[PDB]
Parts: structure tokens; C-alpha cells; sequence
DNA sequence: TTTTTTCGTAGCTGAGGCCCTCAGCTACGTTTTTTTTTT
DNA sequence: TTTTTTCGTAGCTGAGGGCCTCAGCTACGTTTTTTTTTT
């Protein structure tokens, strides 16, 4: 007859898969690529919390619906394998943890204590006492710049700063280029993250106003422990097609480091600072 | 999270594609896959609940002795 | 918010400009400025370049089932702006703005004031009361034979032939409402009369418009006792939703609702 | 050690038995088993001695992301 | 065409398996058993360390051979699950680790040395120091009787010493059943682990003079550490056929135990105590 | 030293005695007292009672090709008895003795004492000389071109067809007298004039009657040059083992050959 | 200045073909070499 | 008081059959229910 098809939890998951030059399709109730000479290729869609697509994709109706069903998040990213786009479940969200989460960021001083715990999560030690969200901002952007200066003094590449041109991807830094692919896949696995915790991306703590602002919140966490190291390893080999190669690590790196294990109860760890009781 | 195995033995187009959700087809009829157990014990609901009159059997790794233990649905001389 | 249905076939880029492609050529041309949302029906097949173009003008891609019966899949999901998702979740979070927004939905739903000293829990007996007689009224003068509502939500062939009736055109309804809830930019779960559950505002606003349309079609199918009456009453729902304009009239009427709060919208 | 499966298809009867050494049949040329790294290169060589025409997938349980590797001998669609 | 086929190491292996009323053949080159009815049963050989046959089987000579091919040691068991007989690969052994085995047995001064070792590794504590072979034997004897006082008084069983009756199974005791199955399994594993080595299971050194005394040096070993404490919670259990239900815990224990993985390190270590230097 | 060779059916126990079944019911009966070693042959299949009778009474079963040109499998492995073994390493450890036994095996083997001022590595050339001269000789005799022996322990097909044949021939004979080894209760891997091989005992004892029967059968076979001469000369093999009687001869040849060290016996 | 039915996917069915299994027959007891370069 | 060919197993081959795959056609956009016990 038929069965429902639900989603399997984050952790079980292979992190991302990258998908390039053909049409997705559904055959038989299952994801499929196929390339411009008729090879087939199946896609294990429910094991994956990400399926990036590259240039060239053309996504059927009833993938995208399948992806959702089985929720998958499906993003679509550009050159220099930036993020672009994102297609997932829209009634995925759960009403306590959306409200939590609304309540936590409203009040100014639950959003403090929020931002404190992100503070100390990320730098290992709290942050100086009776500090504003924007002081905590400023301390943690120069805590930042040392960071990339270290990094680029062990691994000896060139830095001359967090740049990018928006209207071509070939006057930006090989470095900046893979910096900004590494990131790429970690908001790629922490949106899909968010959002299988029930809570909503555009409602954010440090960051806010934009539509991933808890995307940011999240990653940048972890983003210096993992992703960003690995990036100035592979700028240091001055690659041909950096972005292959930042992709490969990064899967390596989550798998190796659990991320996906980690994901949500860094979320929920985050959100518990607030010192309002949790849902479940 | 352990290897799964599952084999086919005609089983309708709906079941062959369910299982390539999760699995990986590498032969007609034969998926593999590293689940954990209740998403195995889900995977099996879906093969009762799809296989009609085929037969399959799923066998999977464990700490037994063997290394591996396994089921089947349906009938099949072996 | 403009927005377009577009079923049977490839959404590109051509110039800067949305296409949609035939084996015929190109069937439906669309202006960068003309659409905020893009309605995604049976059938088609969406671009890269076309995503890519979405996402720098700021385009929702929704995929939606026909007429929006169903949603599928959603771009930008979990909502794309703080300031609409907050709005909402500052009218749900404050009781007292809550129960004017409760009012507000009373009063579009039936057409006259809510009592006064009611609370939302207490409003709740009034509008189980006013569906029961509604019912009863529409069985009378469909002349179906109607003892109550009643469905098991485990089983859907236990049900007599009205209520699976019902319960198909509501299951429509709940997919433009969702359709337009996006479209506006408002989150599904944050809901005023129902609460908790997944959909919960969808709830809600369908429930306001529910009995001018929908459930009408409903008995009347219904009455005919066809031999698929849940197809034929997803298809009614879906010429409905067409040349009624039901997604595109939910939208102001979502805002409505929202705005009794007294408190400043979102720009 | 770890999970090992080989599915065999037109295959000698030699084949098919030489398997049975090691490895449990549990349907018509799909044979389960847990070993090591080394026996299972062993297996591997008795494959590629004897399976002449036929052809064949090897799929055993690793430490990379999918949870498992693959290969095969002779050709085949997928 | 044809492709050698050879042993595969014994701590890789599935420790041993019951075959009983059938007939063993060889089917496409595959040990196979069928029973009364026609039902082929195929059976892993290369795989299993030890094969142990029961009454009403009856084994070709291919499979005999097969068995001898692939390094697995068959074992006749009689009532009560006792060794009777085995077969093996004559060629099978190691000119020089038996001569060095040898040479550890024909001198009495590295003998001693030997089951001296055997007694520390045995009791956990170094023997009394000058003390003869059969004075260490006296010793061994004693701290047993006091073993098994200790088991049957902790798992609460009647026990009147160890006796059986070789002319018939029904007058022994249960609990001597559960022990002389029990052990029959350790023999099994230890007679195959000996003979895989390159050793002679005759040439012993606390026990001399039998077929099997070098495995009842080594069995004994880790007799009372694994084994028989199960012989003992099973037989307070007073189950019908205790056979099977002490087979099915010897292989349990040996899974847990690594028995297969620890008994070849053991031999080599307990003959190394003779410091003579070891082949290779 | 008694001993019977069995094929082609089941060894059973009837009343207390092996017995050998075919379709045609009882084919061969043997009282318990009457051998000490059953070899069993291509085509046998053993019984667990058979077995069980065997280990009661200490008959050595063993496992082997037609009249023991393989042997395959053995029971008591790795040998019954303690003091054959010890016996025969203890001749083997001691230089000495080491040295008479060596010498027994030349006299037995060419018919004259070894030359007393050699160590057993120095005898070692000696034998070579005389298997060379032996070869030619055999050569010159059956009239098949010979310019030495010459084999690829890795490639059967590199040989021409005369070291094809007597590669074969060895291998036969290295059968029967590893089944010797084994009825005497001797361990076939404890050698004198070859160590450190599990065989080597087997080769010792096989190189002293090597070329009184196998090895001419090799060239005459050869001579005749026929369509499969290795499996023609394992047959021949298998008839001059049944009709000669080696095996029987084998072992009193052991025993006298470990004798010579002049040591006790074992009962 | 209209009468524009076009795309993606599942179910069904018959043809084709691959291959698994076994019965019935014939053949065979076997996968070898042990300090090799003759006299 | 002889003329006793008998067993276990692999290779080969043809018949049978099960099932995997795909082309060609038709049908359909769907697996639903949201505080239910009418007036």
C-alpha cells in the first residue's frame, strides 16, 4: 500500500553531498541525478543533512518535495561555493521551541545572558562583567582579527584581510575564497541544524536583522576551531580549483569532530543561559 | 551505527526506491547502508509494509560472535 | 505581494528575466520587478540560474501542490525576516495583545463583535457553538445526513462520506493558508487560538474564511456521493482557490488580523 | 575485523563454494561475513582468480564518513 | 583455473561449532551438512577454529581433507560432550618450534623453569622457591581443591568431588557433567591454538606422558578464570541437557575472554620462561 | 605396524568391529585386535561410532590419496606418543647421535658406510655427487635427453617432461612415507640430514629408497612420452606402492634408521 | 488581438533476456617440485 | 572356495523458470482530518 516517509535525526547523517551539471529527478519515490549523457546516479537523500547544488542543476518539483519530506535541507550556492539559496520544510518549525527562542530574543537582558554564554562557548573563558551586547561585539571582532593574523603566521600565507567582491569572485584572495567555501558548508550544516531543532534561523543574538542571523551566531562558535584552520591549510598549497578540496576537508572535519552530533545541544546549551525554563 | 545489508528478491519499483532513500544500491536488489538500530528497526517496518510478494532479507553488524546478525521477510530456500 | 502560479515546465533565466520553457519555447515571460513570490506547481523544474537570480532580488520560491492545495517546500525557510517573525511572536507572547488579536479574528470569522468579558480560552465554547449550528445549518440545506462532526485521525476510511468530504476540503484550505502565511512572512507555528502545534496560526487564519467556501463544496459533493468525493473535492477546492483568489485576498486579511494588536508593523 | 558482503553474479561454481569457505551465503550469491583487513584482500584475490566471466561487488565496513567501502571486479551498469 | 587455499589466523576465527545427525559433504569445493530430510546446511569452516562432531554425523573424506586445508581442527565428542578424537594436518607443525618445545621438556632444569611459569601465570603469585616438579604439582593440587570448595559454596551447588564413570554418563553428577563438557570445550580451543602454533600437543610439561598433556598444561592455565565458574551457575540451574547450555556459554566467554587472541601469546610466553631463545 | 587400506564406502561399527559398507552391504568386516592404523582412501566416508570405537581401542586413522600417494589428514595430531617424539628429537638435538643416524640413512641408501672423517654437512655433498651420478646413469639407461635436474618450485609448467615426471614421482612417494612417519608414531618435521621444514623427516626417509623404484618409473614414463605423463606417473606410483608393499617397508626401516643412535628404544 | 495540452512521475503490461538451479551424464581420485645447474 | 564396479565429487550441458529492465501507454498532480460526541 503506503507508508509515511519521516525524517532520521541529524547525527545518524553523512553531513553534505555536493551536486553539479545535470537534473534531479525522482524515479520510483527516490532522488536521482542524471548527467547530459544518461548516467544515473542515485542519491541516498535521507542519510545527507545537506545537498549543495552546483551550477547547472535543474531540480524537479517532486525532488524538492521529496527533500523536504525527508528533511533534508537543499542549498544552493554560487561561486567560490558561497552560499545562495536554501529550499526545506516551511511548517518544520515547533511552536514552544519558536516561541523560547522569540521570548529569549526580545528581552533584552535574557539576549545578554544569551550572548554572554555564546561569548564564553567560543573563547573558552567569560566575558568581563556588565558589558552591553555591542562591547561584547567589539571584543570579540578584535579577538578575531588576532585569530586570523596567528593563523596566517603558522600556516605563512599572506593576510591582508577579510575581502571579497560581490561582482566577481576572481578579485578576491585565494585564502578569502576558501575561507568563504569552509563557511559555506558550516552554515550549510548549522541552518539545516537550526532548523531540525525546531527554532528559526532569522531570530539571532549577536547578529540580528538578518535572515540568518542565529546561522551566524551558532557557526561562529565553532567556525575557528574547525573549518577556518583547514582553510588556511589548503590556501597554503595555492590549489588550482580551491574549492573541491575545502569542501572535502570540511566534510572530513565534521565527521572526525561529530559536528553534527554536537550541533543541536550547543544550540539548546546556548539557549539554556537565558535562565528560562527549556521546552520538551 | 553499524553496516546494513539489505537484499531484494522481487519487491515492487516503490520498494526499490524507498530503500535508495537511505541505502546505496550497489546491486539490483542489494543496499547498503550504516544505520543505528532504530533507524534499521524503521528501515524493516518499511520493507514489511512495501515488500508485498517478494522476499528480502536485511542482515546487519553486531558484537555477537558472528559479527553480524540477520532477518528476512517472506519465503526463500536459503 | 505579487505573486504568480507557474506549472508545466522550466523556470530559467533569460536577460535578467524569469522565463518559463515549453518544448513549445518560451510560454510565460517575468519582469524581475513584477513578482515577489513564485508559486511552484506540479510539473516543474527550477533552475540553477533561476534560484541564483531569486536570491538577488529577494523572490520566494514556494512549492506548492495545484492552486496551492498543498505546500510542499519553502526557500528562505524559517521565515525571511526577524522583524515580521518577532512582530508575530510579540502579539503571541503578550496576553493582552493576544486576546485583541483573538477579537480581531472573531470578529472576521462571524461578522459581528466578540463578547467583551470573554477570555480566548472562553471565546473558544462560543466558536465550537456558532461551527456546530453552522454545520447542522449547511446539512440541512444540502440535505446530507449529518449527526456531527466526526474523524479519526489515525484512519481516514472510518468516516462517512461528508466528513471525509470535510476533512479533504480543510486539508486544502490549510494549503493556501500556509501559501499565503509565507507569502507574508509569517511563521505557521505561531498561532493566537490554537497553540502548539506545527501549523497552529495556519489554523487560525483558515478557520476565519472556512465556511464561506470550502466546507459549502464540501456538502455539496457530498450530496452528489461521486466516486472519488475526496479527488473531487480537492479539485473543487482548487478551481475555488483559483478564480476566487483566495491566496491573494488571505494575505491583507493576515495583516488584518495582526495589526489589531494596536502595536507598529514591520515597514 | 570488520563486516564484510560479496555479491556474485554468473559465477563458477568454484567461486561460489571458495566463498563458502569463509563467508555466510544468505541469498543466491550474496554472501556475509566479519573479517580483517588482510583476509579480506585475501578474499578479494580468489575473487579475482576465479570469477573468469562473471562479475562481482566486495562492500566492507570502514571508519570514513558513508561507513563503508566498495569494490568490483568485471563490469557492470551500476 | 585453481587457487591455493590456506589457513587464516586463529584469533580471527569464530571459536568452534556443533555439528550432529547428518552427513558432511563437499559441495563445489564448501563444507556442507544435510540432514535426514535433504536440508543443506553450509558451514563457514575456514572461518571456526574447531569443529566438534556429534553422534550420527558422518563426514566424507573431502571433507576431512577440506577441514585439514583451511587449519580447522575436528573434534569427535562423545556423552557428556567429552573429547574422543581429533584430526588435523599432520605436516602441519614446525621443525623449529618443536625442537625448541623439545628441547624444554628433555631438560629437567628448563622444565622446571617452564612449570614454574605455568604456576605463576596459574595463581597470579611466584611458587615457593627451589621446590620440585612434583612438589609444585602437590601445591597445584591443592590450591584446586580449595577452587572448586570456593565455587560451590558462592554458587550454592552440592559438591562431592570431581568423579566420573567412563562406563556410563547417568552416573556422574551434574555439575561434573557441566565441568567435563565444559572443559572439553577449553580442550578443543587449546588443542587447536597448540597445533596452529607449530606445537606438539603430547610434549607437556606438568602433565607428561599423554597425547594431550601440553594442553592440559595450558588449559589449565585459565581453567578456573573463564570456564569453570560457568560449568558451576549452570549446573545450579539443574537444567535438562546442560550440554548445549554450557557450549553456548564457553563460547560466550571465549568471545568476551579473547580466548582465541590471548592462548598462542600464552604458549610463547610460558615456554619463553625456559630462556632459551625463542624461534621467530 | 598393521595396518589396512579402505575405499569406497562407509566404515561403520557392527557388534563391536570396523566395518566397510557399500549398496552392496557389508564389503570388508575387521575384528578390533587386527589393525593398528586404517588408511582411508578416496571415496571413504566415516562414521561417528567408527570413531569413537577407534579412539577405545588407540587405532590411528589416517586420511589419504589412493594408496597414500596424499596424505591429507591425520587423527592424534601432531602425534600420540610423548615417548616417540621425545626419542626421536632427542637423536635429532645431539650432534652425536645426530651424526649416527645420518650415517645409518647413507649406509641404508647406497649400500656402503659413510666415510668416517665427514661431518653430516660434509656427507651432504657426497649424497648430491651420487644422486647426479645416479640421474645420468638412469638418463643413459631409458634413453631420454638429461642435462641435470632442473625445477621451478613456483612454476610446474617451466620443466621439461622428464623433472615434470619425477617431480611427480617424489611427490608420490613423499605420500607414502609421511604416512609411514605417521603409523610409526613419529613426527614428519623432526629431520637429520634435512631440518628445519615441516617435512623434513619425510624427506630424509624418502631420499634412502628414492631410486629403486619411483624415480626409474619417472623416466621410463618419460621415455614414453605420453599425453599426461605427471597423472600417468602418479598412477604407476600407486601401483608400485600397492604391489610392493612400501608403506609396510617404510617402517621398519624407520625404526632401525633412529636405532642407530644406539639409544633405548621406546616400548 | 482568440480558439494557447504542456511537464514530471507512477502504474501497468508484454517482450526480451540474463542467470540461477538441477537432472543426467562422464570422468576421476591429482594443483605435484626439498639445497637443482648431468656424466 | 573365483571371475567381488564400489563411493564421493567436479565438469559439462540442456531444460526450466524466475526475475530484472525497459518501452509504450494511460492517468494524474492526491495518502488528507486541528480541541469532533449537530441543531
Amino acid at each position: 500500500t503506503w507508508l509515511p516517509l519521516n525524517p532520521i535525526p541529524l547525527k545518524d547523517r553523512v553531513s553534505m553531498i555536493f551536486l553539479q551539471y545535470g537534473q534531479i529527478d525522482v524515479i520510483d519515490g527516490a532522488f536521482v541525478l542524471i548527467d547530459k549523457t544518461g548516467i544515473r546516479t542515485h542519491i541516498p537523500v535521507g542519510s545527507v543533512a545537506c545537498i549543495m547544488l552546483e551550477p547547472g542543476t535543474r531540480v524537479s518539483h517532486a525532488a524538492v518535495r521529496l527533500a523536504a519530506q525527508v528533511g533534508t535541507l537543499l542549498v544552493w550556492v554560487g561561486e567560490a561555493g558561497v552560499r545562495v539559496y536554501a529550499s526545506g520544510q516551511p511548517g518544520g518549525a515547533r511552536s514552544d521551541k519558536l516561541l523560547y527562542q522569540a521570548k529569549l530574543a526580545l528581552d533584552e537582558d535574557l539576549r545578554l545572558k544569551v550572548v554572554r554564554k555564546m561569548f564564553e562557548l567560543r573563547f573558552g573563558e567569560p566575558a568581563p562583567a556588565r558589558r552591553s551586547v555591542e562591547q561584547l561585539r567589539g571584543i570579540e571582532g578584535s579577538r578575531v582579527r588576532a585569530t586570523y593574523a596567528l593563523l596566517a603566521k603558522q600556516y605563512g600565507v599572506t593576510w591582508n584581510g577579510r575581502r571579497y567582491d560581490p561582482k566577481d569572485w576572481e578579485k578576491g584572495d585565494t585564502i578569502n575564497q576558501c575561507i568563504s567555501a569552509a563557511t559555506s558548508c558550516l552554515y550549510g550544516v548549522t541552518e539545516a541544524a537550526i532548523l531540525a531543532a525546531g527554532y528559526a534561523p532569522a531570530i539571532g543574538f549577536v547578529h540580528t536583522g538578518k535572515p540568518l542571523s542565529f546561522v551566524y551566531d551558532i557557526a561562529d562558535i565553532i567556525k575557528f576551531d574547525t573549518v577556518v584552520p583547514k582553510a588556511f591549510e589548503i590556501a597554503r598549497r595555492n590549489p588550482g580549483e580551491p574549492d573541491r578540496e575545502v569542501r572535502l576537508a570540511c566534510r572530513d572535519i565534521f565527521r572526525s569532530s561529530k559536528t553534527l552530533a554536537k550541533l543541536i545541544p550547543l544550540i539548546e546549551d546556548v539557549l539554556a543561559a537565558g535562565e528560562i525554563q527549556p521546552p520538551a | 551505527m553499524s553496516m546494513l545489508v539489505v537484499v531484494t528478491e522481487n519487491v515492487p519499483p516503490r520498494l526499490r526506491g524507498r530503500l535508495a532513500i537511505w541505502l546505496l544500491e550497489v546491486r539490483a536488489g542489494v543496499y547498503v547502508g550504516d544505520v543505528s538500530a532504530k533507524i534499521r528497526e524503521m528501515i524493516w517496518e518499511q520493507i514489511a509494509g512495501l515488500a508485498e510478494e517478494g522476499n528480502v532479507v536485511m542482515a546487519w553488524a553486531t558484537n555477537t560472535e558472528t559479527g553480524f546478525e540477520f532477518q528476512t521477510f517472506g519465503l526463500n530456500r536459503r
